[PDB]
RNA sequence: ACCAGC
């Protein structure tokens, strides 16, 4: 087992130069350094470590280091170099699953961290936590160039090579080894009967928990689909931007003549301030003097202003009744502009040269093992039920990537699971009601007959209502879904509670398992804990933040892992079938939101093979962990991501 | 503008160059130093006469501006005072190139620099004709730009014939090739460069394909 | 750039205040933010006010971000625009009124932009 | 505090 690091010229997008590399060994204990002219010897040492049957340790290796090696081995000295995934291990993957809760333990330590590293899984943060850090590189470099005449306001301190970069690389691999000796010192994930510094690639994975393999495979898959990208249309979204930019310039000239300007107190200094529809304070003052009583006070001195109070509002002047709809439309168009093009993290400022968008996908960002998305966020664009929703999802299509050998568009297949957490709930409480609850779920659609038996107008309101009622609501927040008072909210809870009397029994069992005593305060709550963590489906310690949300962190944390194994198995079957992954192959992963997957492929027969093998992969997921239920998905075929939602 | 800035009154200090790759020994040998006046650290270059008398300063700031201390002479060369003889000189375009060549040769060859640049190089090479007579070979080292080609073409007219040889570089000039690690390819250009051929005259044998091309038109 | 959330002190909320890399905080609930002539005219001396133009239509924030401010000196109304440099300092000014009295104060360069 | 998602 070796521990190595890299230094490059820039990020993974455009990397063209190797600088230095330090390899430390657990068999000879040598700081084997390398040079810019010694990159071939570095690759020979890595291939000798691969061929002997060992493991190579990196930090953020799946996302950054391994494709940088693969690119620099080809574009500098023209030789193929591929690392197997069963030999490369990462320390940033292990930092997220053992220590999955840093924001709830960073206080009391902030005396150590400067403040900018608050809850950071970066290696400099752990160097500050392990108290092994002989200064920084960026700040010392900036201080050196401010000591010299030439200043460097850019902040990309990886152009030239020197010896200080070698010294901080040695410091970086020392910090990496210091993180690895602590992260391997856990007893719940690694059994304390064998040393993990001398085992092969068939022993380190097969003599530990299942959670350490699935997370590294998911990190490999998510780094690969991050490297793949997502096709995007530039002209169709500029047409939308030039469409809805001349709309808010009409909604301000027409509106300020209705709601006039006024003087505001700054001998008494006054100012001539005009109506700003973006502020929620001016609209409140203009609805006070228009003859309206809010009858709703969330704040201690101010009413609430949102979409549900601007619908049931009546004034005497009939012009303001039509103007409030224009105010709501202006706020919607303002949010559309802020999300689409004019935002700091907008769509048009993260488009690559090949017309694609590469988004950061964090595999373990939530406290319940749910993956998050950032820079940009591709899982929060408006749906088809929202206004200007179909015109946005038509641009995020897979038919905008012509093939490089034929010049033809491709076909997008989107596969969603229906009733995931509600079927997992039937899996958990099957030992209480003897398992006659998951049979009605398999008998037709559950949300349709729930809508019929609950007289909700839409299926979406019923799907919102059932997960509102299930995850610990109140008396008014689920009466707010139907718009009635607390009496209907009480009678619907008494209706849906007496149907299946196994939810309260499972809740009482979980409360008897976790908590033992709970002292009550009139303004707080003092809870003496007994077991803070919950064993998951793979022995992972799932953290609990609040005791009345234990059903939440027991349900959705067990629902993400089956999807995380299913997205692995649905390509492990296709690779063994004899297909090819990548843009020059047969299929390519594009987007993985919490429920559905979006794959893009060349011909429709490949989409048929994918939609056939997805059910078999989901069946293997349901069979591998011995589930009492029967899992099922549903797929759609189309040109873009407006039909396949 | 005022006077020659002394290092004592301006808090002079000899340091290295991290962003360009020059240690403090070369700037100690030459006299390119750093003043701390008005808060902002100013870079400043020193000019000397043949005997060693300080005659001119070149003041540059953090934001690429120029400041002359007074009467800038036409025979002002950066590095002329240190060497008074030799068989092979290298004339650099700027001032960091001469320090870069001093770094890669351990202070062996007589290497100087210009005082005007590529704009008024012909006047300062015509006014320094008597200094180049005591030498045996001259290696012109200019930028790989259109202005650099114009300077190496037109400034090589007032020079003595038979002693001018021009080297080529893959970078902009020698300093980025020092930064990109091309320290072996520059020494061959110092030792074996190309003579003063491409002025505009052609050979009788080099046209053999091109006359064919006009024969195929 | 945004980093994370801190509990506010004015509104007293838990996730209302946000911390930035520049050192300033901003709360979303309480809305509190923390941290010729040859003479360039001073802003506070000539009664500088960021008034929004009414007859043609320009918001106040554009006049704040551009530096086009109204002076009320000598009982009249002037519209002073400011020309700056790359360093972030006022280089020159332009004065415009109803009679279009072009009184360009300061060192007006030949390559001045806005 | 608001908006969107699953
Ligand atoms: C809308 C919503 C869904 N969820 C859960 C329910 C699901 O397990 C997952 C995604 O929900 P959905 O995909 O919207 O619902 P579904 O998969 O049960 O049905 P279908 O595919 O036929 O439309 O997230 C919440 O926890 N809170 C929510 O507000
Ligand atoms: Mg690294
Ligand atoms: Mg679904
Ligand atoms: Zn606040």
């Amino acid at each position: 087992m070796i521990v190595s690091d890299i230094e490059a010229n820039a990020l993974l997008e455009s990397v063209t130069k190797f600088h230095c590399g330090v390899i430390y060994d657990y068999s000879t204990a040598e700081y084997v350094s390398y040079r810019p002219s010694d990159f071939g010897a570095y690759l020979d040492a890595l291939e000798a470590e691969v061929a002997r049957g060992g493991l190579i340790v990196f930090h953020n290796g799946h996302k950054y280091d391994v494709p940088a090696l693969t690119k620099l081995a080809k574009l500098q000295l023209n030789r193929e170099f591929h690392l197997p995934r069963e030999n490369c291990i990462d320390t940033l993957v292990l930092s997220r699953l053992i220590h999955s809760n840093l924001k709830d333990t960073d206080m009391g330590l902030l005396r150590k961290l400067p403040g900018k590293r608050f809850g950071s899984h970066a290696l400099e943060a752990w160097g500050y936590r392990l108290g092994e850090m002989k200064g920084e590189y960026k700040d010392d470099f900036k201080r050196m160039l401010e000591e010299q005449g030439e200043e460097y306001v850019d902040g990309m301190e990886w152009w030239n090579f020197n010896e200080e970069m070698m010294d901080y690389n040695v410091q970086d691999v020392v910090v990496t080894k210091a993180l690895l000796e602590k992260l391997l010192s856990d007893k719940h994930y690694f059994p304390p009967e064998i040393d993990f510094t001398d085992v092969g690639y068939t022993t380190f994975w097969s003599e530990s928990l299942e959670a350490v393999d699935i997370e590294h495979r998911a990190a490999w898959l998510l780094a690969k689909q991050e490297r793949n990208g997502f096709p995007f249309d530039t002209k169709a979204i500029e047409e939308l931007y030039v469409e809805l930019a001349a709309r808010r310039s009409e909604l301000l000239r027409k509106l300020t003549e209705t709601f006039g300007s006024w003087y505001q107190p700054k001998y008494t200094p006054v100012e001539h301030v005009v109506f700003n529809p973006s502020s929620r304070d001016h609209i409140q003052k203009k609805l006070q003097e228009a003859g309206w009583v809010p009858t709703k006070y969330t704040d201690k001195g101010a009413p609430v202003v949102d979409d549900e109070v601007l619908e049931g509002v009546r004034v005497d002047d009939p012009e303001k009744q039509a103007a409030i709809d224009l105010i709501k439309e202006y706020l919607m168009i303002q949010k559309r502009i802020g999300q689409s093009a004019e935002g700091d993290k907008a769509w048009l400022r993260y488009v690559a040269e090949d017309g694609k968008i590469h988004g950061s996908v964090n595999p373990n960002g939530a406290v319940t093992g749910r993956a998050t998305h950032a820079f940009p966020n591709l899982a929060q664009i408006p749906g088809v039920r929202s206004p200007y929703g179909e015109q946005c999802r038509a641009a995020f299509g897979a038919e905008h990537h012509l093939d490089g050998i034929t010049g033809k568009p491709w076909v997008q297949a989107g596969i969603d699971a229906s009733g995931l957490e509600l079927r997992c709930l039937a899996h958990f409480m099957a030992r209480f009601d003897n398992g006659e609850y998951a049979h009605e779920i398999l008998n037709g659609d559950i949300h349709t007959k729930n809508q019929i038996a609950a007289e909700l107008p839409t299926r979406d309101n019923a799907k919102t209502f059932i997960y509102g009622f299930l995850y610990g609501a109140g008396d008014e927040k689920i009466g707010q879904i139907v718009g009635a008072g607390k009496e209907r909210g009480k009678e619907l809870k008494k209706k849906f509670l007496e149907n299946t009397p196994a939810i309260a029994a499972l809740r009482e069992s979980i409360q008897q398992t976790l908590v033992e005593s709970s002292q009550w305060v009139a303004g707080e709550q003092q809870v003496k804990w007994k077991r803070r963590w919950i064993k998951g489906l793979d022995g992972r310690k799932v953290h609990v933040r609040s005791p009345h949300a234990a059903l939440n962190t027991l349900l959705q944390s067990a629902g993400a892992l089956i999807c995380k194994l299913w997205i692995i198995k649905t390509e492990e079957m296709l690779v063994e079938k004899g297909l090819k992954h990548g843009w020059d192959g047969d299929f390519a992963y594009m987007a993985w939101v919490h429920d559905e997957i979006q794959v893009g492929c060349r011909t429709e027969e490949i989409a048929q093979v994918v939609i056939e093998t997805a059910q078999e992969a989901m069946r293997w997921v349901g069979d591998h962990w011995n589930f009492r239920c029967l899992l099922d998905t549903e797929g759609k075929m189309g040109p873009n991501w407006a039909i396949c939602h | 503008t005022y006077n020659v800035w002394n290092f004592g009154e301006s808090n002079g200090r000899y340091s290295a160059l991290t962003a360009r790759g020059i240690s403090k020994e070369t700037c100690q040998k030459a006299g390119y130093w750093i003043a701390k006046v008005d808060g902002v650290m100013y870079q400043v270059a020193d000019y000397r006469d043949q005997n060693g008398n300080i005659v001119s300063q070149k003041v540059r700031d953090k934001d690429k501006n120029f400041k002359t201390t007074g009467s800038h002479k036409s025979d002002a060369l950066f590095g002329k005072h240190l060497w008074n003889g030799g068989k092979k000189i290298v004339v650099t375009e700027g001032e960091i190139d001469m320090l870069t060549v001093m770094e890669l040769q351990d202070c062996k060859y007589p290497v100087v620099s210009l005082g005007h640049g590529a704009s008024a190089a012909k006047k300062t090479c015509a006014a320094n004709y008597e200094y180049f007579d005591q030498f045996e070979q001259i290696i012109l080292m200019f930028d790989m730009d259109e202005a650099g080609r114009k300077a190496v073409e037109e400034a090589a007219q007032v020079l003595p014939a038979g002693k001018v040889r021009v080297a080529v570089l893959p970078c902009k000039d020698a300093n980025e090739c020092h930064l990109n690690g091309h320290d072996r390819e520059i020494m061959e250009q110092v030792w074996n460069a190309g003579p003063w051929i491409p002025d505009g005259v052609v050979s009788a044998l080099s046209l053999r394909e091109r006359i064919r091309e006009h024969l195929s038109s | 750039v945004f980093l994370y959330h801190i509990p506010c002190d004015n509104c007293g909320s838990s996730d209302g205040n946000s911390l930035f890399s520049d050192g300033h905080t901003f709360c979303y609930v309480c809305e509190k933010w923390t941290a010729m002539t040859y003479n360039v005219w001073n802003f506070g001396e000539s009664n500088g006010r960021y008034s929004a133009l009414t007859a043609r239509g320009i918001s106040k924030e554009t006049c704040q971000k551009a530096g086009y401010w109204i002076a009320k000196v000598d009982g009249v109304m002037y519209q002073v625009a400011d020309y700056r440099d790359q360093n972030g300092n006022i280089v020159s000014q332009k004065v415009r009124d109803k009679d279009k009295n072009f009184k360009t104060t300061g060192s007006h360069k030949s390559d001045a932009l806005f």
